[PDB]
Order: C-alpha cells, then sequence, then structure tokens
C-alpha cells in the first residue's frame, strides 16, 4: 500500500488542516503514484494539474519551474492547501470539495457544485460522479448517503457478498446491506477536537494578564460548556470556577473520604471527574481503625510529617487521594475482572493483588493522623525473621505473594520499591544492566584496610583522606582537619538540600501559565530548559533580571547562591581544616558567578556541518573579542591576565587575539569541554581524574555577545552552551566536590595527589598486601573525584535504610514514607497489570515467561542496540532537538528562502495534533519509536537489506539526501559489528559518536519516526507489521492512547471539561511506565538467551514478573522534563553505602552547637547555604532531609492530582487487568 | 436513506413470501 510519498501526505495535511486519507486517495485517483505523469491533455505532476492551478496562487514570489515541473513536497503542499481551503469554504463536506478540485470550478465546475448543493447527482458530470464515489470511504459529507443511494465487507453471518446480498431476508442481510465502512476516523477530528483556548499559545500581554488576574492558572484549561469569547471572559469563568471549588472542598470529596476509603466500601469506578478536587481536606481518619489515640506525640520528632520544603502536608494529602481513589479503583477492577473470568471458569480463585495493600494503606493512614495503634502491623510473633538485604531482617509471607513483613510487624507488599525481597530478587536477576558501580569498596573498608599500618606514607595519605569509624590507634591528634571523606560527605549533603530546594523552586516555576495553561508551546524538558537558560543568563547578564518571573527570580536566586558558594570553596579550600589549601579554582580575579561553561556536542556539530574546524573556532574566538573590545571590565581582567602570563608592561591585540584562538581550539578542535559523559564513564588508569573539565572551560571572556558568520548568519559562543543544569550541575558538582575535597584534606590538588600514588604503587610494585593497600586508596580517590558511579539502585535501598530508622525514632515520617512508597508500588503494579493485558505485543511474548523466537531474539538485539545508540548520538539539548524537528518543516524553508520578514521556527512550524494535543504521550512515543526506527535501519543495513525508509519520499522529509542516506549506510557499517547472533556492538564508540553523519543518521531516524509512526492520527494493524520490536511495542502504545481517547470515561470528560492536559498528563504517565516495563522485558530476554539452555525457564520465570517488572518501571521510568535527577534529591553518599565512651563523646561534643542553623529557625522555602553554612553543616543527612527528598523524589512518580489518578485509573478499567491465577 | 430503503425492500420481499405461503394455505 505505502508509495514512498507518505510522509509528504502527512505533513502536508497537518499543514493545512485536511484529511490526509482525502489528498492521499486524490494521489491514487489523479496519478497512481508517480510523480511525473504522461498525459495527453498536458498536466503532469503527481496531482496531476497544470491548467491554471501552479502559478495560480501558490508563486510568482520565488524562481519557479511551474507549469513544466514541480517539487513534489512544494506539489504536494500546494495541492494540500488549495484542497483545505475548499474544504472549509465548503463547510465540511470534502466530497463537494473534491468535486470542486476534480471538475474546476467556473467553467464547468459551478454549475455541478450547484447541482451537487441541490441534491440533483443526475445533473453532475458522469466522471465527477464516480470521483466521488471513489472517494466515498475517505471522505465525509452530509451528502455521503445520498450518494450512496443515487463488498470487502467482513461477512456478518455465511458466506461472503453473495450469500447476504442475494439473500438474508433476515436483519443480518438488512445490516450488511446498510453497513458502508467508513474507513474515515481521525482521532483529533472526532474524538478530541482542538478548541480555541487549547493550541492558543499566548501573547506576552497575555500571558501577563493571566499571571496578573488569574488565581490557579490551571482553571484556564478547563473548557466547560460554550468557549468563551475572549480571555477576560475565560479569566472570570476560571477565577469563578476556582473560588467555587476551594469553597466546595470543605464538604467535597476530600471531607467525604476522609472517614473510611475501603472501610467503607467506596468505588471511584462510579465518579464524576473530580476535576476541581486537589487533596486539600483529606485527612484520613477512618473512624474503626483507630484502636488508640494518644492526642500528645511522643517525640518532638515524629509529629507531623517531617518534610522541608513549604506546602508539605498538602502536596502529600493530593497523592495520598490519588493512591487512594487509584488502588480502591484498582482493587474493583480486580474483583469484576474475576467474576468476569469466574463466568467462564467457577473454579478459579484468582488473586486482587490491591485490596492487601490498600486495606493496610488504610489503617496506616488512620494510624498516622490518629497518631496511635497501627492496626496494619503484624503479629511478628513465631517469627525467626531471618534473611536481610541490607542488614534490614525480614520474613517473607506465604499468605501474600512477595510481600514481606519487617521487625515492626510492619508488612511492605511486593512492588514496593523498598521492600527488601524484590531490592534483592532485581539484584540477584537483572538484565543486561549490571554493572561494576560502586561495589568494588565504600570509605569504611578503606580505612580499615589503608589507616591500618606498614608505611609511613600510605597512612598520611589515608589520615589525610579517609576517616577511621573504629580503630585500634584511636589517634588522640590524628588530624584536626576534615578529612576528604567528611568533606565529600558534608558537600554532598549541601548539594542534596540546595537540589530540593531547587527541585521546589523549579516546579513552582515551570507551572506557571506560559507553559501549563495555553495550547502547548513546548515539552516538559524544553520548559524545563528554558528555565534553566533565563535564570543562568539573568545570572551573567543582571539586566535580565527584570525580566523574569518572581519564581524564575526565585530559581536564579538558588542556582547563583550554589555556584558563588561553589566558587567560594574552591578559592578559599583552606576553609576546612588543612591551611596550606590554595584556591584550586582557575581565574580568580574574575569576580563574578561561574556558570559551568559546558558545549553541546551537537551545537558543535553543527557548526562544523558549516565552517567546519577553523570556521568554528574562528567564530568562537571573534565572540570573545566582541566581548573583548565591548566592555572594559573584560579588557581590563584579559589585559591583566595578559600581563601576568608573559611578563609584558602593555598588551598588543595580537596578544589577545592568539590567546582568543588558543582558547577557542579547546572547544572546536576537542570534546573535552563537551558534555562527552561516556569518557567519564570509564574509569580505569586515573587519567582524567586529573584535568577538570568544568574548571578548564573557564575563560576570560563573555560568551554574550554574537559574531556573523562569513555567510551572514549570527553566532554567539552562547548559542554552544549547554544550560539545564539537569546533567550540568550535578556534574559540576560531582567533579568541584570532588577536587574541593582533595585541596581541603590535602594541602596538594587532584594532579600532585595522583602522581603521589602512582610513585607509591611504582614503589610496592612487589609487596601484594601494599599493592592491595594502594588499590584501595586509588578506589578512594575514584570516589572522591566522582568517578565512582553509584547506579540508580541506590535510591531505593537508600530509601530503605533511611525508612528503618525512620521507623527506630520518626513514627509519623516512618509511616508517611511506608504510605507513598506503598503508593508508587501499587500505581506501578496496577500499570504493569494493565498494560500485559493491553499490548499484545507485551502479553503474547515479552510479558510471558516462555523464551522467544530465534527472529524475535534478533529484532530485541536490534531494538535494543536501536535504543543505545540513540543514547550515544541524540542531542542532549533540548533546543537543538526542538528547532531539528520543527526547522525541517516546508513553512520555515519557504519563509528563510522567499520570505522578506523573519518570522520564527515554532511560529511557521506545522507541528502534529498530537503534539499540541497530548504532548508528553507524544514525546515518549516519538523517544522510542524513533530508538526502533535506528535499530531497525542499523540492524537492515548490516544484514544488507533495503529499508522502507531508504526510498526518495521520506529521505525527502528529513534533510536527507541521496548522498547523505548512503554515508549513512557507510557509517553503519563502518562502526557497527554484526555478531555471530543477532547481537550488535559498536566500534570504538566515542569515534562513532564523534563521526559527523552520526547526526544525519539520528536525523534521518527521528524524522522518519516521526512522520511514519507517530503523525498520523490512525493505527492499524498493518501499520504495526511494519516496524521492529520497539517499533510495533510503541505503535501498540498509541494504539492503547487512541483507544482510551476513545473509552466512554474519557471521551465524556473531554466532552465535559476539555482539558487535554490532565488526559495528557495520565496517558504520559502511563506510556512512560509501560514502555520501562517494555525495555526490562526485551533485556530480559536478551539476557536468558544468553544463559545455558536449562536455565532460560527458570531465569524468565524469576525474572519477568509483575514485582520485577514493577520494579523496573519504577526505577527506569524517564521524566522526561524532571528538574534534577530522581537519584540527585535522594542518593546515598558514593563511599558510604553502609562503646559508651565514644557515645558520651559525642553527647557532649554537641551539647556545645551554637551555629546559626542551631540557633534560627530554618528558612521556609529556600535555605540559601552560604561558605559558613556549608562548612558548618553536618556531614550526616538529617531525617528533614532525606524525607524531603523522599517526597521530591516521588513526586515525579506518585502525581500530585487526584484528578489525573482517576483518568489513569479509568483508562486501566475500560482496559482491563490481568488479576494473576489461583494461590 | 439507505436504512429506510434496505428495510422497505426487505420488507417487500418478505410480504411477497408470506403472501405465498398464505395463499398456499388457504
Amino acid at each position: 500500500v505505502p508509495s514512498d510519498y507518505d510522509g509528504l501526505f502527512q505533513k502536508a495535511a497537518d499543514a493545512n488542516g485536511v484529511s490526509y486519507d482525502l489528498l492521499r486517495k486524490v494521489a491514487w485517483t489523479e496519478s497512481r503514484f508517480v510523480p511525473t505523469a504522461k498525459s495527453k491533455t498536458g498536466p503532469l505532476g503527481m496531482m496531476q494539474f497544470t491548467k491554471a492551478t501552479a502559478k495560480a496562487l501558490g508563486l510568482r514570489v520565488t524562481d519557479g519551474p511551474d507549469d513544466d515541473r514541480l517539487n513534489p513536497e512544494l506539489a504536494i503542499n500546494a495541492a494540500a492547501k488549495q484542497l483545505a481551503g475548499l474544504v472549509g469554504k465548503f463547510d465540511g463536506d470534502e466530497l463537494k470539495a473534491a468535486l470542486a478540485y476534480n471538475q474546476g470550478e467556473g467553467r464547468l465546475g459551478n454549475p455541478q457544485l450547484e447541482a451537487y448543493s441541490k441534491g440533483d447527482f443526475a445533473s453532475i458530470s458522469e466522471e465527477g460522479r464516480n470521483y466521488m464515489r471513489n472517494l466515498l470511504d475517505v471522505a465525509k459529507s452530509p451528502m455521503a448517503g445520498q450518494l450512496e443511494t443515487f463488498n470487502s465487507r467482513s461477512t456478518f453471518f455465511g458466506f461472503k457478498n453473495a450469500a447476504e446480498a442475494e439473500l438474508s431476508n433476515s436483519v443480518a442481510g438488512m445490516a450488511f446491506r446498510a453497513g458502508r465502512l467508513d474507513n474515515g476516523f481521525d482521532v483529533f477530528k472526532d474524538t478530541i477536537t482542538p478548541t480555541r483556548w487549547n493550541s492558543h499559545i499566548w501573547t506576552p500581554e497575555e500571558l501577563e494578564k493571566i499571571r496578573t488576574e488569574v488565581k490557579n492558572p490551571a482553571y484556564i484549561n478547563v473548557v466547560t460548556g460554550g468557549s468563551p469569547e475572549n480571555l477576560d471572559d475565560l479569566i472570570k469563568l476560571a477565577n469563578e470556577n476556582f473560588e467555587n471549588d476551594s469553597r466546595a472542598a470543605e464538604a467535597g470529596l476530600g471531607a467525604k473520604l476522609s472517614a473510611g476509603i475501603i472501610g467503607a466500601g467506596v468505588d471511584p469506578l462510579s465518579y464524576v471527574p473530580m476535576v476541581g478536587v486537589t487533596g486539600k481536606g483529606f485527612k484520613l481518619i477512618n473512624k474503626a481503625l483507630v484502636v488508640g489515640a494518644e492526642s500528645a506525640a511522643l517525640n518532638v520528632a515524629s509529629e507531623g510529617l517531617r518534610t522541608s520544603v513549604a506546602g508539605g502536608d498538602a502536596d502529600y494529602a493530593g497523592a495520598a487521594l490519588g493512591g487512594f481513589v487509584f488502588g480502591a479503583g484498582m482493587s474493583a477492577i480486580s474483583d469484576a475482572v474475576a467474576a468476569g473470568l469466574k463466568r467462564s471458569k467457577p473454579e478459579a480463585e484468582f488473586d486482587n493483588e490491591f485490596i492487601g495493600p490498600m486495606m493496610r494503606l488504610e489503617a496506616r493512614e488512620t494510624a498516622r493522623n490518629a497518631n496511635s495503634a497501627d492496626l496494619s502491623r503484624m503479629n511478628t510473633e513465631n517469627m525467626k525473621f531471618e534473611g536481610e538485604h541490607n542488614g534490614v531482617p525480614y520474613e517473607d509471607l506465604p499468605t501474600e505473594r512477595g510481600a514481606v513483613v519487617l521487625h515492626d510487624g510492619s508488612v511492605l507488599s511486593a512492588s514496593n520499591p523498598i521492600n527488601p525481597k524484590t531490592l534483592k530478587e532485581f539484584s540477584e536477576v537483572d538484565p543486561e544492566k549490571a554493572a561494576r558501580g560502586i561495589k568494588l569498596a565504600g570509605f569504611t573498608e578503606i580505612g580499615l584496610k589503608t589507616l591500618g599500618s606498614d608505611d609511613a606514607d600510605i597512612r598520611r595519605v589515608a589520615i589525610d583522606l579517609v576517616r577511621s569509624p573504629t580503630g585500634m590507634q584511636s589517634g588522640a591528634s590524628g588530624k584536626f582537619g576534615a578529612t576528604a571523606s567528611d568533606i565529600h560527605e558534608r558537600l554532598h549533603g549541601t548539594d542534596q538540600r540546595t537540589y530540593n530546594d531547587l527541585y521546589k523552586a523549579m516546579s513552582d516555576a515551570m507551572k506557571d501559565p506560559e507553559f501549563s495553561t495555553g495550547g502547548a508551546k513546548m515539552s516538559r524538558e524544553e520548559t524545563r530548559y528554558t528555565i534553566y537558560r533565563r535564570a543562568a543568563l539573568a545570572i551573567e547578564r543582571p539586566e535580565l533580571q527584570k525580566a523574569l518571573t518572581p519564581s524564575e527570580r526565585i530559581v536564579m536566586d538558588i542556582i547563583k547562591r550554589h555556584f558563588d558558594t561553589k566558587r567560594e570553596l574552591m578559592e578559599n579550600p583552606a576553609i576546612f581544616g588543612n591551611t596550606k589549601a590554595v584556591s584550586i579554582f582557575p581565574e580568580s580575579r574574575h569576580k563574578g558567578t561561574y556558570v559551568p561553561h559546558v558545549y553541546d556536542r551537537h551545537a558543535k556539530a553543527l557548526m562544523i556541518q558549516r565552517y567546519g574546524a577553523e570556521g568554528l573556532q574562528e567564530g568562537i574566538a571573534r565572540s570573545w573579542m566582541n566581548s573583548y573590545v565591548s566592555r572594559p571590565e573584560v579588557k581590563a581582567r584579559v589585559d591583566e591576565m595578559l600581563k601576568e602570563l608573559h611578563g609584558v608592561k602593555e598588551v598588543t591585540p595580537e596578544m589577545v587575539e592568539k590567546y582568543a584562538m588558543d582558547k577557542a581550539y579547546g572547544i572546536s578542535h576537542s570534546d573535552q569541554f563537551t558534555n562527552s559523559s561516556i569518557i567519564e564513564e570509564n574509569i580505569e588508569g586515573l587519567v582524567g581524574i586529573e584535568n577538570n573539565s568544568f574548571l578548564e572551560a573557564r575563560n576570560l571572556f563573555d560568551s554574550d555577545l554574537s559574531i556573523t558568520m562569513p555567510d551572514g548568519q549570527q553566532f554567539s559562543v552562547n548559542d554552544l552552551r549547554d544550560f539545564d543544569m539537569f546533567r550540568i550541575m550535578p556534574a559540576y558538582d560531582r567533579r568541584v566536590n570532588g577536587d574541593i575535597a582533595i585541596m581541603g584534606s590535602t594541602g596538594k590538588t587532584t594532579k600532585e595527589l595522583k602522581d603521589e600514588i602512582l610513585a607509591l604503587k611504582a614503589k610496592a610494585e612487589g609487596d601484594g598486601k601494599k599493592t592491595g593497600e594502594v588499590h584501595a586508596l586509588m578506589d578512594t580517590v575514584k570516589i572522591l573525584t566522582g568517578r565512582a558511579r553509584r547506579n540508580q539502585d541506590t535510591v531505593w535501598e537508600t530509601s530503605l535504610r533511611a525508612i528503618n530508622d525512620l521507623g527506630f525514632f520518626a513514627k509519623n515520617a516512618y509511616m508517611g514514607a511506608q504510605n507513598i512508597t506503598e503508593i508508587a508500588g501499587m500505581i506501578v503494579t496496577g500499570n504493569v497489570r494493565a498494560l500485559g493485558h493491553g499490548i499484545p505485543i507485551l502479553r503474547d511474548t515479552l510479558y510471558k515467561s516462555k523464551p522467544v523466537s530465534a527472529k524475535e531474539l534478533k529484532e530485541l538485539h536490534a531494538s535494543l542496540f536501536g535504543k543505545e545508540v540513540d543514547q550515544l548520538i541524540r542531542p542532549k539539548r533540548a533546543d537543538i532537538v526542538q528547532r531539528l524537528r520543527e526547522a525541517t518543516d516546508t513553512g520555515p524553508a519557504v519563509a528563510n528562502i522567499v520570505g522578506t520578514l523573519k518570522y520564527s521556527t515554532q511560529e511557521l512550524a506545522a507541528r502534529s495534533p498530537w503534539t499540541k494535543l497530548l504532548n508528553g504521550t507524544t514525546n515518549y512515543l516519538l523517544d522510542a519509536a524513533r530508538q526502533g526506527m535506528l535499530g531497525d535501519v542499523i540492524s537492515a543495513t548490516l544484514t544488507g537489506k533495503t529499508t522502507r525508509w531508504e526510498k526518495e519520499g521520506f529521505l525527502r522529509g528529513a534533510s536527507v539526501t541521496p548522498e547523505q542516506m548512503a554515508g549513512i549506510k557507510s557509517l553503519i557499517k563502518e562502526h557497527m559489528v554484526r555478531g555471530e547472533d543477532g547481537k550488535f556492538t559498536v566500534k570504538d564508540k566515542q569515534a562513532f559518536s564523534m563521526d559527523p553523519r552520526a547526526m544525519d543518521l539520528w536525523r534521518l531516524a527521528d524524522k522518519v519516526a516521526d512522520e511514519a509512526m507517530l503523525r498520523p492520527h490512525k493505527v492499524s494493524l498493518q501499520d504495526s507489521h511494519a516496524f521492529g520490536a520497539l517499533g510495533k511495542m510503541v505503535m501498540q502504545f498509541k494504539s492503547f492512547t487512541i483507544k482510551s481517547l476513545n473509552s466512554k470515561f474519557l471521551r465524556t470528560f473531554y466532552d465535559g471539561y476539555k482539558n487535554n492536559r490532565a488526559i495528557d498528563a495520565a496517558l504520559s504517565i502511563i506510556t512512560s511506565m509501560g514502555l520501562a516495563g517494555g525495555f526490562y522485558a526485551m533485556a530480559a530476554h536478551v539476557k536468558a538467551y544468553a544463559l545455558p539452555k536449562e536455565k532460560r525457564k527458570e531465569y524468565l520465570e524469576r525474572a519477568l514478573d509483575p514485582t520485577m517488572i514493577a520494579h523496573a518501571a519504577l526505577s527506569r521510568s524517564s521524566q522526561l522534563g524532571a528538574p534534577l535527577a530522581m537519584v540527585d534529591l535522594v542518593g546515598g553518599v558514593l563511599g558510604f553505602e553502609s562503646t559508651s565512651r565514644e557515645v558520651m563523646g559525642a553527647m557532649g561534643s554537641n551539647l556545645l552547637e551554637q551555629m546559626p542553623s542551631a540557633g534560627f529557625v530554618a528558612n521556609v522555602g529556600a535555605t540559601l547555604m552560604n561558605a559558613a553554612g556549608v562548612v558548618n553543616s553536618p556531614n550526616k543527612a538529617t531525617e528533614q532531609d532525606f524525607m524531603t527528598g523522599l517526597m521530591n523524589s516521588t513526586k515525579e512518580l506518585v502525581p500530585n492530582d487526584p484528578l489525573t489518578q482517576q483518568l489513569v485509573l479509568k483508562i486501566y478499567e475500560a482496559n482491563g487487568v490481568n488479576l494473576r491465577e489461583r494461590r | 436513506e439507505l436504512l429506510s430503503k434496505v428495510w422497505s425492500e426487505n420488507q417487500k420481499k418478505l410480504e411477497e413470501k408470506a403472501r405465498e405461503k398464505a395463499l398456499a394455505d388457504v
């Protein structure tokens, strides 16, 4: 069926909004898919028109071949514009538009159009009537029935066609004879119609009006009844709705559910969409389940929830209400599905899998709010426990699958991310993803090994770096300094606190109307990038700060304070114990906040595609010189540095030009200052521990001013830089904290310590014991400098340890942490069940324990390799990918070449309704579909087969020339190895990513993915046939999305309130979790084949079950637009994975504390620690820090809105659930 | 329109057949 022009038709339909099927079938009839068609009349083209249409309205502004030749993209786009104009001009009647297009208009057209208008199909010409008839299916018209009155239909009963046509007078014959299959369902035309207030991106004046006059901007998103005519009415309606809902909450659903969600048997499925409800007046005190009830808390700890961010107990309440609604509804869903299945097989008990956790969650929350007697706690008598994952004992319950019970009787269900049994088993059976990590050694073990004895030097370095917890030496005056370990722990703690501060500030910033209310301007990660970039630019140029909204102002203040503190610690690393510690900071006397200079790999790649190497270097140098000549402060500091460097009283401009060129060479001809996470991933040799990249990227110029390149287009060094403080601030912190620790503990730099340790190794090369000690010391240096790599799994194990500690001491925080973790587990397990039911490939092959086919294994190898290659070659900056996707549209190109007014990309961008409406699900599906396309293209190229995307039209959809595609083929052949089995490997990894053709490969895959897989509004089985394992998975996910949008609840909800934002949130959460689970399943099947034959069945059964797939989903969900990473908010210290005299010593020591943190009450919303606060901070993380980190980290997994929980629940209900089996 | 025409034609055929049956029984 496809004929190489499908992407062109799809884009020409999204732009100039018109039916894709209409344009495609017009191509069918007119030309039967040939670009130049020989016609006796004379018209020659894809759409077969010379006539006057051609010049017409289309050109005469550009050099046009026209009547002779037409560019196929231009021809299709112009014809699509004409058809859209006709369709609109004829109201929505596509058949009259098709008649006008085929028969023309005026000379013979208008009489036939009028004849159409009065019924009168007899007056319409025979050819036009046949043309309309062959367009009947794809075209929608009020006149379709009248034309029908003026066959490959699936048989209702009996034999096909004749049996039901010539006969079957009985009803079924009538139903068949009146059928008329449509084949014309458009999800955004029929199901989700873009309203006026969706898709409408605010102007600055509208944005300011909304910011000033709208109390809660989320009420802008709902459009109940008729659409308000003007923004003032929308604002009025939003405010009235907000006041009404705030008033209603006092007796609303929160208050009604505050007593007995599941003790009362509340069924959330029979519920109105509960839009206004934000969990608020929701304190679940179930009367009964409150046996004992002290009004006074036992300690000053406990009392309330110990979170330290403002708005706590309220976002927690929203998460709790959403989780209770979801869990009760999922229990109801499971019971109903069990009843439906018992109809078929009465002798099958099935398992609820939700009502146990939900009952215990109600009991815990009830006791938490009532302060006493958790009734969910089990009777621990006759329990031997035994079995410790991280020193936490547990008993497996035979009654509940997985679901261990803790020391106090607290029972953690399976799929609870923190329970020790699931964590342990996930560690034992984890698909390829298990790595070296930090399992080598920890600070406590290295202290015992190296502070132990045998050398004066080894012990000297150990005393400087590592601290002994308990030692036989017990040095009375071992060191009056911090030591590198303590500095590292202190810096980790302060960084974590400021990360939670930044997370809260960024959430508030990116909830503002610019990104949340109107039509979706940008993806979530792109809003995050824009806000971080605004903060960074305002930091560098303070005049931009008046342009920040108060929330972005808070964000910028947090980031500025963090970077100022880091600079202060590098400049004065003697602020710790060591007095001979001096200024690890690269270039002092440059007095200003240093936001790290890190340059995008792909920005440099683009600036090398033109102006290859010397061009980009000259551009960087010349922009720096623009800064130098423009601003006298830059000139002053650069002149001072050059005078000091060359020892000359005067500086000639040749000197500063040479300096700028030498510094720009480091960016242009080296990848040291780029993202380059992969080279840091390598650990051997201690080569990269020297030469911190963040500090060497420092220069005295300003990257702000732009220089025009030889083609006249403007480039500034800021265009290269990577903002977003999501990969940038954490990595900068890792490196600089390592450097600060090394200098504050040892007077020496990282380089000097590296050389001295290598000298010790070379000296004691003979002794095995000494060699092991030196290797432990090297491991300490790797941990300090951040080489390490803790992995994702430290999050849940750290949470388990901290929650155990809370259970010992802070009861209310303990129970709240259990509640939030249980809610996360139920969310993810419900997702696993529903999507295992719904998506076909998942249940049929990947969620099943049975091993897959050999061809299926090859497809899985291709898919996982495609994901890996995407990770290597994907542009990290969200701006780069958004502009790359938008710019390739015809509108931007035509405006850039012909237009006299500048316009802007993202203003002329066509944009799929999938992006405008339902943006988050769209981004997840683009990412996964592009990875699938990469895998398919690579596998086909290495195999030698020709992809469907090698064809000219889909290449024209991207900017892929004939030549570029051949270059892509050569690149894949050059850097990729075809394994003996389906296994795929890369050669040199780094060199492959450095190839310029890698960007062409990525662009090809991404644009093909968009055009073919995600852009169309229709999903079909034939569509799923073409793609590979990942492609089929994500097409079935897109089909699942469309099914959900057509579900009764979701359809009714959109009719009542519109509010595509809520549906987008729900479907994006579902898609994230499901793709995580699917990737886990594919990697598990691959690892199973990695095992020998007898072990494959046991391993697949053990590693492919709802608990482990659910734990993978929580661990590896993407969370694309998340401010900071979930590891950063809660992450253990790298080195720190794990009688009364020392007690009394610690007591008498802390008896004296008089730092301002102890004296003063903590700030509400922003610590804003300076160097004094960092130095005076404890190394151990306080329970407030852990608890706020847990709440922030689960804010991504566990949504705060009860409405999105209800929407996810109803999507699952319409989908169905597996229900386990037997026990 | 299509439903009306289909049901009308079907009803004509059914009434024809029923009339034949009734006249046969008489």
